[PDB]
């Protein structure tokens, strides 16, 4: 209706949510169809600057043998331990929502108001000291 | 050491033409080895086996499910009902084709399903429809083999075929039992397989099959 | 009064045919399922018993015969057997094809609805689906206690989504 | 005429499991005691009467009993009068047993 | 305590009106719309064991 969601908005989104988590994930999954595995798999491997397109995949199957599964598996070699950690959100069986894995810092900060007014390095201690 | 390991069966009864229990006992295993096959040969089981049914059928002159014909007991949905549960054994790969063009005011068995050499019937008491007027029937059918936890999509709409789409189970259900015993020194186990089967596979042929399928996806690991 | 020998002419709210008209009997029933006491061992864990409440009376068209090859229920005429308030009426069918009066007998498929007042006919391509039928209800009586439950909130004029 | 012969009595399949964890469980002797006790009319009268029975097959065959449990041995002779096989003692086995001891759960 | 959240989350049942669909299904739409029946039949609706 306006700028903020109001009490009533909130409390009616409570009750619908699995029907925009699923519209969410059908439309992520969707997308893998025309774009394909080697693209949609490639904004969680960074350092690689292919062409991540079933257009020159072909090109390249044509140049050498390697098919749409060498290719895909050759990108997959350079993922870093984190970056793979955070693409497994798109597990099979783990489906996080596509909208919650990326949120903006501001917009997460949000569901618990922000930072803490009393600062949070009074409590943090060292393991190792006596 | 001593006794290697080996497997024996003890209960195997036929109920009728379409059930098949069986019981087996596998050899001394080690602590926790027991839990693992059982759990495996379970996943294995309940979807690995090829499955060949029917998966269309194309009904001349009808154009929607809820218009059953005259001279038929059973509505369009209800031939459909009845042609899902047959049960058919085969070694197919892909598709096939089959028809049923009969005309007289009587019973219909799975005798009148058409059939190429490697699809065979197991029961011959199934009942499919049952005629009552002098009426010409055809239903061109569609036999189909995939695996265990096969997603197909509807299709072919142009001819008016209506999906039948179906399960692909030779198995009805599995049960995976433990024990053990200790000589004071060794904790010596012991597994029970329960395997029910639909009667297009004898539930001693899912033990090879359900093990070979398994065997068969984890050996590229030594490649 | 059911099984009695007391008789009684009916309520007529409507002109009724003055001729021989082979027409079908229908019911309108509930199938109730109360659960009785169970008294000694092997007593009946549930009950049943119809609850016809309506009986339609649909004629054939032109009287045809039952097994004739052109075998179609007049839908124009049906005449309804109440059972709360002993009386016959005549039904009040509606008919949305658009071709009217000159069509195809061989099919309009026909639609009740509540408590058997609302009566249409509709060409029988556009049946509905059992799960849609079912499912139009559900949308529509839990959209009402929703927004009634929510009338109650400070905040339920300025809102929105459903 | 009555259309429902054989709908009430469809054999229901998958009962092979359960027809065991009866057996181990002591079901089939808790099913048994009420089927004995079903026309009897005081119950201390029954359990004395099965006491002094058993007292008696004690006595009678001494050095037998130990195992047995001789009131399940009277329990099983009476139950065995009517049909229901019941075998002797309700005495259990260990059909697949190449050691000592099951670890019971 | 566990034995009846079981059973209680067992026969639960679907989810019934509004929290299933998100739009509301008179929605005069997706009925393969021509003047004949001649199209593309999908009909998901629920299976029929």
């Amino acid at each position: 209706y306006g700028e903020q969601p109001t009490l009533t908005e909130t409390s009616l989104y409570r009750a619908r949510r699995h029907l925009f988590k699923e519209e969410r994930l059908k439309a992520e999954q969707e997308r893998l169809e025309k774009i394909g595995p080697m693209a949609f798999y490639s904004e969680w491997v960074k350092a690689w600057k292919g062409d991540t397109s079933r257009e020159a995949i072909q090109k390249h199957f044509e140049e050498t043998g390697e098919d749409e599964n060498t290719q895909l598996i050759e990108m997959l070699s350079h993922q870093t331990d984190r970056e793979y950690r955070i693409m497994m959100g798109t597990d099979i069986r783990i489906r996080r929502d596509p909208l919650a894995m990326r949120m903006r810092e501001d917009q997460i900060k949000e569901i618990w108001g922000g930072d803490p007014v009393y600062p949070t390095i009074n409590y943090i201690q060292d393991p190792d000291i006596v | 050491s001593t006794q290697t390991l080996q497997w024996k069966c003890v209960e195997s009864r036929t109920d009728s033409k379409c059930l098949h229990y069986g019981r087996f006992i596998l050899s001394p295993l080690m602590k926790g080895q027991a839990d693992t096959i059982g759990i495996a040969m379970r996943r294995a089981l309940l979807g690995e086996i090829e499955g060949t049914c029917i998966t269309r059928a194309k009904s001349e002159k009808i154009p929607h499910e809820y218009s059953t014909i005259l001279g038929i007991q059973e509505s369009v949905h209800e031939i459909l009902m009845n042609l899902k549960e047959i049960v058919l054994r085969s070694n197919l790969y892909g598709t096939c084709e089959a028809s049923i063009c009969v005309r007289g005011p009587r019973g219909v068995t799975a005798q009148d399903i058409i059939l190429p050499p490697y699809v065979e019937i197991v029961d011959n008491t199934q009942h499919i429809a049952s005629l009552t007027e002098p009426i010409d029937l055809c239903i061109g059918l569609q036999l189909e083999r995939n695996r265990g936890y096969h997603i197909k999509a509807p299709n072919n709409f142009q001819d008016g075929s209506f999906p039948i789409d179906a399960l692909f189970m030779p198995v009805r259900n599995v049960n995976h039992s433990i024990h053990s015993y200790g000589n004071g020194n060794e904790k010596q186990e012991i597994l029970f397989l329960e395997i029910w089967t639909n009667g297009s596979l004898t539930p001693k042929e899912a033990l090879y099959e359900a093990s070979r399928n398994l065997i068969d996806l984890l050996i590229p690991f030594l490649h | 009064p059911p099984d009695t020998d007391v008789y009684a002419i009916p309520k007529v709210l409507a002109p009724m045919p003055d001729k021989y008209i082979r027409c079908a009997k229908t019911d309108y029933g509930w199938y109730n399922v109360t659960e009785p006491p169970i008294d000694a061992p092997r007593d009946p864990m549930y009950k049943s018993e119809r609850e016809v409440s309506k009986v339609f009376l649909t004629k054939h068209y032109r009287n045809r015969r039952l097994n004739d090859p052109e075998f179609v229920l007049d839908f124009e005429e049906i005449y309804v057997i109440d059972s709360r308030t002993k009386s016959v009426t005549r039904a009040r069918v509606l008919v949305t094809v658009p071709e009217g009066r000159n069509r195809d007998r061989k099919g309009d498929l026909l639609v009740i609805r509540d408590n058997g007042n609302s009566f249409k006919i509709t060409h029988a391509s556009k049946r509905d689906d059992p799960t849609t039928v079912i499912e139009r209800e559900e949308w529509t009586r839990t959209r009402q206690d929703m927004e009634r439950h929510l009338r109650k909130l400070r905040d339920f004029s300025i809102s929105n989504w459903i | 005429k009555d259309v429902f012969m054989e709908a009430k009595l469809e054999r229901v399949p998958f009962l092979e499991e359960q027809m065991r964890k009866v057996n181990e469980g002591g079901g089939v002797m808790a099913g048994d005691i009420d089927r004995l006790m079903k026309s009897e009319d005081n119950r201390f009268a029954f359990v004395n009467e099965i006491a002094a029975e058993a007292t008696a097959y004690v006595n009678n065959n001494r050095d037998e009993y130990g195992h047995k449990k001789a009131i399940h041995h009277v329990l099983s002779n009476r139950m065995n009068d009517a049909g229901f096989a019941r075998p002797e003692a309700y005495l259990e086995t260990e059909p697949f047993s190449p050691g000592p001891t099951y670890l019971k759960e | 305590q566990d034995m009846l959240i079981g059973l209680y989350i067992l026969t639960s049942g679907n989810r019934r009106g509004i929290c299933a669909n998100r739009y509301n299904p008179w929605n005069h739409k997706t009925y393969q719309n021509e003047r004949i029946d001649d199209t593309n039949y999908k009909s998901m609706k629920e299976p029929f064991f």
